[PDB]
């Protein structure tokens, strides 16, 4: 009783410095259901961390119905085969044309200066097909 | 399946008691070689009956298994329709389930008394 | 608050149905409602979902998101969480949600949420405020008035535009209640549509060629050779329709049901054809679906439609493409429209720009018989690129003589149909005149003492938009200013004081709506009205296919269904007349004692036909009696689609799948008619505009915002996407006047000046544009010449102007997407 | 040429407004023909629709062409003529009787995208016909 | 008889290797709901070949006994064609006697095979 947030696991991703401009990085957060990419995106994005301040990080499940979206390098977005819903990487997710009712959910990142590392930590949004992001 | 070649008004037509039961009710066997059939004006088969619309209930007995093609001994092929006589006092034009399968039970090559010791 | 969890709704939660509010495809919905303080379990078998919530779902198990979600407060002062998602078993949409849809849970009442706004009771414009007022004192200024401009002007002093439409703020209930109103009773012909100057059909002449424009199935997509989509994207436009038929066909899911209904026919891999000046998202995701061999993007020079069919039409007959037996058996005409519509294959490539390459595929992928024998079945679907197109009357003209000839209407797989727009839901008497009338410019020229909008807005959505707004709001302040000099006037004083102000020039103004609206600019008196789950409501699709939209909740405060704002309104003015001594006047206002939605219902839609019932115009046709509202209820979200042909207790309502299989036409002598259909060019009006302007000015739907964004202008998400109305430019015309994604740029022409931020989009031609229509900030209307067809109906997709930079807003760069839209 | 008949493509209704065990009345393949639909509310060899359940016969009995009635307790046709029962729960396999042809089946289509039934041939000889279509 | 239900163009087919001699001969076995058929017409007909007019010499091998009507388990009947394949090298379309009976030699209630072990 009491507790109004979920417990989100914090999570090491990787350090900033090995993701290389515009190459996504897979991982799972916060269990191993939930696909992710940080991808570094190599101009400053609002929100964006690491010493560019430009490093961002979403599950990947559309917010339609639920397929596995997947990076497109040349215009920085998220585009779902499903119905057709893409997703703006530089605006937090915002729908670019689609079928949702939510922008893609951003993976909250920490990044400690002191390590280089980058920890997922939260997540802003709903991850499709799930009652809460923590089950 | 769903037709019946209907007998000619000029078909062969002899009589045939029952081959089971004791109550011996009276059928007609109508015979017409393989490639012709009764038209369904009623004047035109042998049944008497229409044809060109539903007929209502009581009017025939008349299914597949009252019928067949036989071979003959001279090689030759034959409708033959095994069907109830109306105007036979016993049964009035009633056939039962055993009697009614007359048809399919006479001897033809490829039917239900292919195994006929011949 | 909470972003990161939904509360799932319990085992035993209240479960209704909801067709979706919005487009004609009329998705099936449930909604579920429950007591706040409480929740289902994440087990299958303890949410109302059957879902499983104890692991990750996989792809298309749910739509679900918060946005589907909300908590509602009821007349009762309790909580209740409602939860409106897609129906998995509707036959419609088979569980599917568009992004409009999708966000039906956001967009209901509540106190706190997007619906905040929702107008509560009456409001008046007191000469120099807004304050609140009752119900019955807003009865008798209205009634008043409207009683004091018959019985000085008759009724062609009260205007009206009014829906026609079905669905939310249309519908079976609505169209009649409003209709009776203004028609039986008023009796007045100073009526327009909500989405056209007169009052007229978008389908004039497909309806006098014998061919009611909704004249096939859904499943009749699934069923064709080849697609046409005709001034129209489907996508954006009529989501769940491509998404749960078209696309299945272009996939080959839909293969083996063709050969199971067609044992001898070959049936090629489907094919699709757009008729569209524009390279629009449609385009894009069907050459990404079917690959680009299988797609014909027949890119016309704007307005050439007509040259286009004609050139088709020609073609087919030479090549004798063409149903010689459905023509000798069930036509007239034929001769005479391959002489009047001649037109070569080179003329047709000239005046569309399209290559006669082109052309010949269209028609060889279209017409020319399959190796089987039969013609390919082609379905040419067809909405506002036509409708709102160059001349109304001829295109149709010329593409049902295509059609027609093609026996494309009346086989499974084809349909000669309209896409539609809204749902529909038509029951009325007929219009009481015998001319059509162009409302707008009645207004504009001074006439009329009342005018009422009702489920719409003009402001934003009429043609020469701009002179319409000047006019409304000068003659509004007429008013205004003459109530400003009355202090404690009785209500039949301040009718007195209105009256003369619109003898000198003044309007007096009511909106019967959801929501102030930019008509609070103008208005002087707004009505609440209650949308489907405040109210039952029927309405059918574009397959025709009738569901009861079921109440769930209470409307805000005092709103009311519109069929009961109707009945409100015919009872005051009966009163009115009963008190005057005035016993025949009365009796006009007799014939509206609904106490619920119902009602009028059994008055309208269900007595279309019957003994002793007076003329009635309805879509359920002479069997509409048989449709009762529990009827619905046992049929679901699949209703039945109309005509109903019968219903007894065991069967429930059986209806009718297409129109015209067995070649009997909606005419005097049951054939089809051919029509000439002349190519004349682009109207004067309109070619006036394109000399001396550099753009043309299209202009239509995005798939995420919901016609004038009444309810998305209040949605954060929607205004942080689209906080203004963009116009899509060709990158190069972009760089030629210095703009880039997020400039403001003016859109000007002789006709009006309008605003829009710039959205630089590479499969825009040079010197063509597209503008977002009807939007709340950047009206494109404003730019629209009056000119209209024969019937009144506008060219709203004709129309040619300027560009101005105004400069850069930083913000827009910030936080709006220039991104693609075209899926690749 | 032709070696089938012509049957007609007729509507019945759409599946999901059956109710289990109620049986619904049409004529198929001409309006001198009664047949009856029933979902059985249980899955049987060859019944169509969403639980595989719905049947649907000819309602005249083979013997002597008597309409039949349809016994929702057994789940059977009986006819009052000679007392001939039919199984509507084994493809009108005759119970006990005089008739020697089952109770024809109505072949109905099942379309999943609009849940129509449509009667679309039988299989068997109707009583009282030469051939299922006259 | 004297007839034959053709194959209708979208019929269902099956890839058969002949039940018999070592040869292998291909077959292709075409199955369609009872109460459907092919057209005359090549194109309306899962063979491709021209009913409209005499066939010449070598254009098929067909025959009634190449011909059959299957019960399956769910109790429907469907029409079956087992004929040799043309472009199989093994026979380019030749079928024996013993292979051409494959379609009689299927089981079916009433016919050669109504004796199979159930
Ligand atoms: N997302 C969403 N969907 C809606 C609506 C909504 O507001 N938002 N509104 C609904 C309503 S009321 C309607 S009427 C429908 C309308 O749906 P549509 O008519 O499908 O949509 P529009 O964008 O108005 O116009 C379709 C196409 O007409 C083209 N066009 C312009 N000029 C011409 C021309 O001369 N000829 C041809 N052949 N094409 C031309 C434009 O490029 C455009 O792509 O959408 C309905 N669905
Ligand atoms: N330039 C240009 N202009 C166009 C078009 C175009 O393509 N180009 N498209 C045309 C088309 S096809 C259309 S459909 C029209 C649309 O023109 P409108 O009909 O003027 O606009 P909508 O947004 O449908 O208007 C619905 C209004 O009713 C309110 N409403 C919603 N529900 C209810 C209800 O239950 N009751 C009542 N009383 N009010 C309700 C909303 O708040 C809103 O104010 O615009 C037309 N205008
Ligand atoms: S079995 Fe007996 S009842 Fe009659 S038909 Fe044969 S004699
Ligand atoms: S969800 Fe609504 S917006 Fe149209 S596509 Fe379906 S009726
Ligand atoms: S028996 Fe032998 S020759 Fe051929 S058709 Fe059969 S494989
Ligand atoms: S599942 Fe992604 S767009 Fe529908
Ligand atoms: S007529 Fe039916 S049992 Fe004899
Ligand atoms: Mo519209
Ligand atoms: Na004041
Ligand atoms: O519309």
């Amino acid at each position: 009783a009491g507790r109004t947030t979920l417990q989100y696991p914090a999570t090491q991703v990787s350090v900033a410095k090995n993701l290389k401009a515009n190459e996504p990085v897979s991982f799972t957060y916060p269990d191993t259901s939930s696909p992710c990419v940080a991808v570094k995106l190599g101009s400053p994005v609002p929100g964006g961390v690491g010493p560019n301040n430009d490093i961002v990080a979403y599950s990947v499940l559309c917010t339609h119905m639920g397929f596995p979206t997947s990076y497109d390098k040349s215009s920085k977005t998220f585009k779902c085969p499903g119905h057709f819903t893409e997703f703006d990487a530089e605006k937090a997710g915002q729908m670019i044309c689609g079928q949702a009712t939510e922008n893609l959910p951003r993976v909250l990142l920490r990044y400690d200066e002191a390590s280089d590392a980058l920890t997922a930590v939260g997540v802003d949004g709903l991850i499709y097909g799930r009652q809460a992001n923590v089950i | 399946n769903d037709r019946i070649t209907l007998p000619p008004a000029n078909a062969q037509r002899t009589n045939m008691t029952c081959h089971f039961c004791i109550v011996g009710c009276g059928y007609h066997v109508y015979k017409w070689p393989e490639l012709q059939e009764g038209g369904r004006a009623p004047e035109q088969n042998a049944l008497g009956l229409d044809f060109r619309k539903q007929l209502p209930p009581l009017a025939v007995t008349l299914t597949p298994a009252m019928t067949n093609v036989v071979t003959e001994h001279n090689g030759r092929r034959y409708n033959i329709m095994v069907v109830p006589d109306k105007a036979c006092v016993v049964n009035s034009g009633l056939s039962s389930t055993r009697g009614g399968k007359m048809a399919s039970y006479m001897y033809t090559p490829t039917g239900d008394g292919k195994q006929r010791l011949k | 608050a909470a972003n990161d969890r939904i509360t799932l709704p319990p085992a035993n939660a209240q479960r209704t149905n909801m067709t979706c509010h919005f487009c004609i495809v009329g998705c099936g919905y449930h909604v579920y409602k429950w007591p706040e303080l409480q929740e289902g379990g994440r087990a299958p078998e303890q949410n109302a979902l059957g879902l499983d919530f104890r692991k990750q779902l996989p792809p298309l198990a749910v739509t679900l998101t918060p946005a589907m979600t909300n908590v509602v407060t009821e007349h009762n002062g309790r909580r209740y969480n409602i939860m409106v998602v897609p129906d998995k078993a509707c036959v419609v949409n088979s569980g599917l949600s568009s992004t409009r849809g999708g966000k039906m849970a956001s967009y209901m009442y509540t106190p706190t949420g997007d619906g905040k706004q929702r107008l509560k009771a009456p409001r008046l414009y007191a000469a120099d405020q807004w304050v609140d007022t009752t119900w019955d004192h807003a009865m008798a200024l209205y009634a008043g008035l409207i009683k004091k401009t018959l019985d000085k002007d008759g009724p062609q002093g009260v205007f009206f535009s009014c829906f026609d439409h079905g669905g939310a703020g249309g519908g079976f209930e609505n169209t009649w209640g409003t209709g009776k109103l203004m028609f039986s009773a008023i009796q007045t012909p100073m009526v327009r549509i909500h989405n056209r100057p007169a009052y007229n059909s978008e389908c004039h002449a497909t309806r006098e060629m014998g061919i009611g424009e909704l004249n096939n199935a859904y499943e009749d997509a699934q069923l064709a050779d080849v697609i046409w989509s005709i001034g129209n994207n489907p996508y954006e436009s009529q989501t769940n329709y491509f998404l749960n038929h078209w696309l299945p066909n272009l996939q080959g899911a839909t293969t083996s049901k063709k050969k199971e209904r067609f044992p001898n026919e070959n049936f090629p891999q489907a094919r699709i054809i757009f008729v569209d000046p524009r390279e629009t998202p449609s385009v894009a995701i069907a050459r990404h679906v079917a690959g680009n061999d299988r797609v014909l993007h027949l890119a016309i020079e704007p307005g050439t439609d007509t040259a286009l069919f004609n050139g088709l039409f020609t073609y087919v007959v030479e090549q004798g493409w063409i149903d010689k037996p459905f023509i000798e058996a069930h036509t007239k005409g034929f001769d005479d429209a391959v002489k009047t519509n001649r037109l070569s294959l080179d003329e047709c490539s000239n005046i569309t720009g399209v290559p006669v390459d082109m052309l010949k595929r269209a028609a060889e992928w279209s017409y020319k018989p399959k190796a089987s024998g039969q013609a390919p079945r082609t379905m040419h679907a067809y909405e506002k690129g036509i409708i709102w197109g160059n001349d109304n009357y001829v295109i149709q003209s010329a593409l049902l003589d295509l059609v027609i000839a093609t026996h494309n209407v009346g086989r499974r797989g084809t349909g000669c149909v309209r896409m539609g727009g809204h749902q529909e839901g038509y029951t009325r008497p007929p219009y009481p005149g015998d001319k059509k009338i162009y409302i707008d410019q009645e207004l504009i020229k001074g006439k009329g003492r009342i005018m009422t909008w009702w489920g719409c807005n003009n402001f934003q959505t009429s043609n020469n938009a701009q002179a319409l707004r000047e006019a409304i709001l000068q003659r509004s302040a007429i008013v205004k200013q003459a109530m400003q000099k009355a202090r404690g006037a009785t209500t039949e004083e301040m009718v007195d004081v209105i009256y003369e102000a619109t003898q000198n020039g003044g309007l007096f103004v009511t909106s019967i709506n959801l929501y102030p609206t930019k008509l609070a600019e103008a208005a002087h008196l707004m009505l609440p009205a209650a949308h489907p789950g405040e109210m039952n409501l029927t309405s059918m699709n574009g397959e025709r296919r009738i569901r009861l939209s079921e109440k769930f909740m209470d409307p805000p405060g005092t709103a009311m269904a519109d069929c009961l704002i109707a009945a409100r309104i015919a009872n005051a003015l009966r009163d009115m007349y009963q008190k005057d001594g005035k016993a025949e006047m009365a009796a006009q206002f007799e014939g509206f004692d609904w106490k619920t939605e119902e009602d009028a219902f059994n008055d309208g839609f269900r007595r279309a036909g019957q003994p002793g019932a007076p003329a009635i115009d309805s879509q359920g046709g002479s069997t509409g009696h048989l449709v009762t509202y529990d009827r619905l209820r046992k049929s679901g979200n699949n209703g039945v689609q109309l005509p109903v042909v019968s219903w007894d207790e065991s069967k429930g309502l059986v209806g009718t799948e297409m129109l015209y299989t067995e070649g009997k036409f909606d005419t005097d002598d049951g054939k089809a008619h051919f029509k000439p259909a002349p190519w004349n060019g682009l109207p004067a009006t309109v070619q006036q505009q394109k000399d001396k302007y550099r753009f043309w000015l299209n202009n239509g739907r995005n798939n995420e915002v919901w016609q004038t964004a009444y309810h998305d202008q209040y949605n954060s998400l929607m205004q942080e996407r689209y906080p203004m109305a963009y116009i899509e430019m060709n990158p190069d015309d972009c760089k030629q006047l210095d703009v880039t994604g997020g400039d403001i740029v003016e859109v000007y022409n002789d006709f009006g000046s309008t605003f829009a931020m710039v959205y630089p989009v590479a499969e825009i031609k040079r010197g063509q544009t597209f503008m977002l229509f009807g939007y709340v900030n950047g009206i494109q209307g404003d730019v629209t010449t009056d000119w209209t067809d024969r019937n009144i109906i506008p060219y709203y997709k004709g129309t040619w102007g300027d560009i101005r930079k105004v400069g850069s807003m930083e913000e827009f760069k910030r936080t709006v997407s220039f991104k693609s839209r075209r899926f690749a």
